[PDB]
């Protein structure tokens, strides 16, 4: 219904392909480069996770060019959606304060 | 897998000495050391937990010092009391290993 | 009384709630697997919180598929936790400048 | 004048004296601790900002319980300052759309 | 047009810039300094990111008082530039929910 | 904890010829580094601070270099008033510790 609730959805559904798709991209930029460590999917996946939350543990990072620029997306995906989420949230309770009042 | 090694295997002083048990860990394990004492047919008893926490009802003789992948074990004035086995044990990462033990000899 | 501060009480409790079944949980899973870190409740519990806040050190974290499942859901906590604090906090200086205006 | 830019002013003070305080009481807590890193005040100041915004490198984190409590104010402080601001941003954004509409 | 949605991209090009700056001036300060790793520009950019972002991974960053007093910059900087967007992203839902009920 | 060694021990050079002393961690430590004097009966002054930096006050003669676990202490042609013992000291990690020193001779 409401744009905002429905954006958060939208930006959940898609933050899912960016971390689906970044895992698949990551592994597929970082194979060839000598020492890279984000080289299979089960891992890279919960690399995308860590990255798009911002929590960096520093266990696993892209060393090229591609998977930086994979991660940069992820990083933006992340940090947008989960900022989209809270933009919701408040004018969910904008909008009920209002009424506790008098709109 | 963590190795404790622990050399030498035995250790001879006099009465009344001061004495250090030597303790190294193939890795660096922070302060995550314990140490035991075992008499002859006894059960094994905690002496100084992380490297240096005295543990309550241990003579104040013995304490601990060490971090990274170096530990020592320390008694004061050694007395017939402290003749036994020593061994280190660490829990920084699992599964938790044994030092292969000292035997302390007056 | 007004929801948007219920909500973030709520969501305090919450995240309270999840850092230490958290930190429980996660002992739980990570035992058992050679080379983990996050096997003592003490600095487990230092580890839910560096997570949920999303500072990340890289002092400690999971290297276990139930581990991480754990850590997704305590930096998701913290996430939308923090983020319904200030969700809450825009609604009061949004109904207080109301007031100073003309509502 | 307005509240939230007040609170915001407040909580960059509070956020400066958090920092100040916590790099002294880390030193405090972490001297006497075996390997802890965080036992001189320039250093402990840097670590401390780091952990105000979150971004952790992992070059430097408190071991001992104390220390950990006091990182644990100074996130906490940092995550509620940098999102009392954003809070403060949203009222002013909202405020001013009102007139270019019709209130 | 509307001030918020100004303001986030304002901060968006801004952000380019501090990011670029911020390599650039990363390098400069940290080279001259033993053991630095922050001295080559590719590399600073992609520093500078992470930072903004605060993802951090540790792979990278600043060891000398201006190398981490840039960084303090690029944090504030993307920090703040994120924090507008969502709070740009919340004028905007509420501006729309306001329409959606009867303003 | 963070071990220093100093060697050689002696240090035997000629008059106006260049010298430096050597100080090694045990581990990597940036360049939290510092460097000391002492001559016979007299009080440690510092000489060198974070690897390199020099101290005011302190002859130009002298230099600091080094960063991780490699630190060396230069002086460049030495002179009678240099002879002296010359120890390192690292505050990198809890506890401090100082190298065990090296004596230059002419
Ligand atoms: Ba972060
Ligand atoms: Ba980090």
């Amino acid at each position: 219904s409401a744009l905002h609730w429905r954006a958060a959805g939208a930006a959940t559904v898609l933050l899912v392909i960016v971390l689906l798709a970044g895992s698949y991209l990551a592994v597929l930029a970082e194979r060839g480069a000598p020492g890279a460590q984000l080289i299979t999917y089960p891992r890279a996946l919960w690399w995308s996770v860590e990255t798009a939350t911002t929590v960096g543990y520093g266990d696993l990072y892209p060393v090229t060019l591609w998977g930086r620029c994979v991660a940069v997306v992820v990083m933006v995906a992340g940090i947008t959606s989960f900022g989209l989420v809270t933009a919701a949230l408040a004018t969910w309770f904008v909008g009920r304060e209002q009424e506790r009042r008098g709109h | 897998d963590i190795l404790l090694t622990q050399s030498p295997a035995i250790l001879s002083v006099s009465p009344g000495e001061r004495v250090s048990f030597s303790c190294r860990a193939s890795q660096s394990i922070g302060t995550d050391i314990h140490w035991y004492q075992q008499r002859t047919n006894g059960s094994p008893r905690l002496l100084i937990k992380y490297a240096s926490e005295s543990i309550s009802g241990i003579p104040s003789r013995f304490s601990g010092s060490g971090s990274g992948t170096d530990f020592t074990l320390s008694i004061n004035s050694v007395e017939s009391e402290d003749i036994a086995n020593y061994y280190c044990q660490q829990s920084n990462r699992w599964p938790f290993t044994f030092g292969s033990g000292t035997k302390l000899e007056i």
